[PDB]
């Protein structure tokens, strides 16, 4: 809500709000994800993986990747006064943003018990990704989802959480920034209220740094100029669109 | 952004 | 090759060359395949699948059916003779006959004995493809992967056929038909010395008639352009592009 | 309709 001054009725509504808006968009119910973590990929098939050329694994990377950013763009769209935001800054913050909530969002598909993220339909290792030839990134990100899954979050924290992720008033190129600190104010207020009820603030100091997330996007921005120069074709006749207009 | 503007304007 | 009077050393040099061109874009081994045939998805799994929505499942459909494509992209590049062609010919087989060839190519991955097909890392049925909401199509697929499988092809047979599907000179726009005729002339050539030396010319009355391999492309797209009307959108931002230019 | 990606593919090499 853009609201100033919004009340606790409407704080609490807030937090309903944006709650539902996740559900609906939240792309795998956490029970499904939860239901497959003994269907772990087996040692032939990780061969197999590893086989793959690298042109292959990064196209079916960008799709995934893609498929994942199609729900966080429908989650924006569902998200209480995100559409209230002029164009120009509805674009700005999911061309920063979108990628940011996916890597939090993958947290849920992460298993620090045999640390596996859900990939492809069965659960693998950081060697899965061999092929793409950047293997400090993928090391990164894992590390990334240790550190969220660690905090133990419950799905209406990472509700209200990637709300906060995408809704950034200091994203360069915003032409309205006083109007997204309004709707980042009363989402923090949200947020906040629900940890507070729930005894959870103490969470907060444990929130991965105002870096951590740039630094991920940077890299797989700068990885994939690298697989650009060394496949050129493969990108305008294969990966999405939308992902070339994000990323490249 | 011409793609980010069509799904946005997308219903 | 389009070489003219092809002798019996150069007809049996075209076999060798045909068959090392599909070992070398082949996509996936066979004997991973065939192993992976006990593995099946669950009842669980597959209402999963049938949950997703039509515009997931058709993007997913798109992309693997894409990297299918892009290694028979790789195997015409590969093909004795393919490349001496004019650019518009290769276009004109590629654009008619890619399809064609992979739909020859996933007899590999299908069981005759409980009627399904590999994809996403195990085996499923029809009914796995549901939520694509062209159930007809797909059934008409199955059918044709199971009247191939009927022939028991050896990977040598794929290869010297799948060379034939691509190298049709009936297909309309050619504008050097003579050449794409002695080359296909080469081809049929090597085909049946292969047979003939095996004694399988018996599978040629055998072979599915033309038409119906036309049918399954002209459904393909008569079903993606009611799938663009209801997601007009959806196409154009992740879709492979290679995929729209083909079929759109 | 078009082929401009046809074209780039085949002459890749
Ligand atoms: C959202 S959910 O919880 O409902 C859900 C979770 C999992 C899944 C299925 N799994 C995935 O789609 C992925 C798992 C992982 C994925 S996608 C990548 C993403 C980052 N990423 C960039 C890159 C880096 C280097 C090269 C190319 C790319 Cl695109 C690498 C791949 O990180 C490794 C793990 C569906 C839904
Ligand atoms: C070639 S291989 O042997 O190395 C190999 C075998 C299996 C695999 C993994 N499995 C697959 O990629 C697929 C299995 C099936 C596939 S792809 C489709 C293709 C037709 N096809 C169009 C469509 C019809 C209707 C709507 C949209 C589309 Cl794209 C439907 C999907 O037919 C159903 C089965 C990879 C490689």
């Amino acid at each position: 809500s853009l609201a100033p001054y919004a009340s606790l009725t409407e704080i609490e509504h807030l937090v309903q709000s944006v709650c539902k808006s996740y559900r609906e968009t939240c792309q795998l119910r956490l029970e499904d994800l939860l239901r497959q973590r003994s269907n772990i990929f087996s040692r032939e098939e990780v061969t197999g993986y590893q086989r793959k050329s690298m042109w292959e694994m990064w196209e079916r990377c960008a799709h995934h990747l893609t498929e994942a950013i199609q729900y966080v763009v429908e989650f924006a769209k569902r998200l209480s006064g995100f559409m209230e935001l002029c164009q120009n800054d509805q674009i700005v913050l999911l061309k920063a943003g979108a990628m940011e909530v996916v890597l939090v969002r993958m947290c849920r598909a992460y298993n620090a018990d045999n640390r596996t993220v859900f990939f492809e339909g069965k659960y693998g290792g950081m060697e899965l990704f061999r092929a793409l030839g950047c293997s400090e990134l993928i090391s990164s990100i894992f590390d990334f989802s240790h550190s969220l899954s660690a905090l133990h979050f419950s799905e209406d924290e990472i509700a209200l959480y990637t709300a906060l992720v995408l809704i950034n008033a200091h994203r360069p190129g915003l032409q309205e920034k006083r109007k997204v600190e309004q709707l980042q104010y009363n989402l923090e207020l949200a947020f906040h209220h629900h940890l507070c009820k729930t005894h959870r603030q103490s969470i907060l100091a444990k929130l991965p740094p105002k870096g951590k997330l740039r630094s991920l996007c940077s890299q797989h921005v700068e990885r994939l100029q690298i697989f650009q120069h060394l496949h050129p074709i493969v990108v305008q006749a294969a990966f999405p669109p939308l992902y070339k207009e994000l990323f490249s | 952004h011409k793609i980010l503007h069509r799904l946005l304007q997308d219903s």
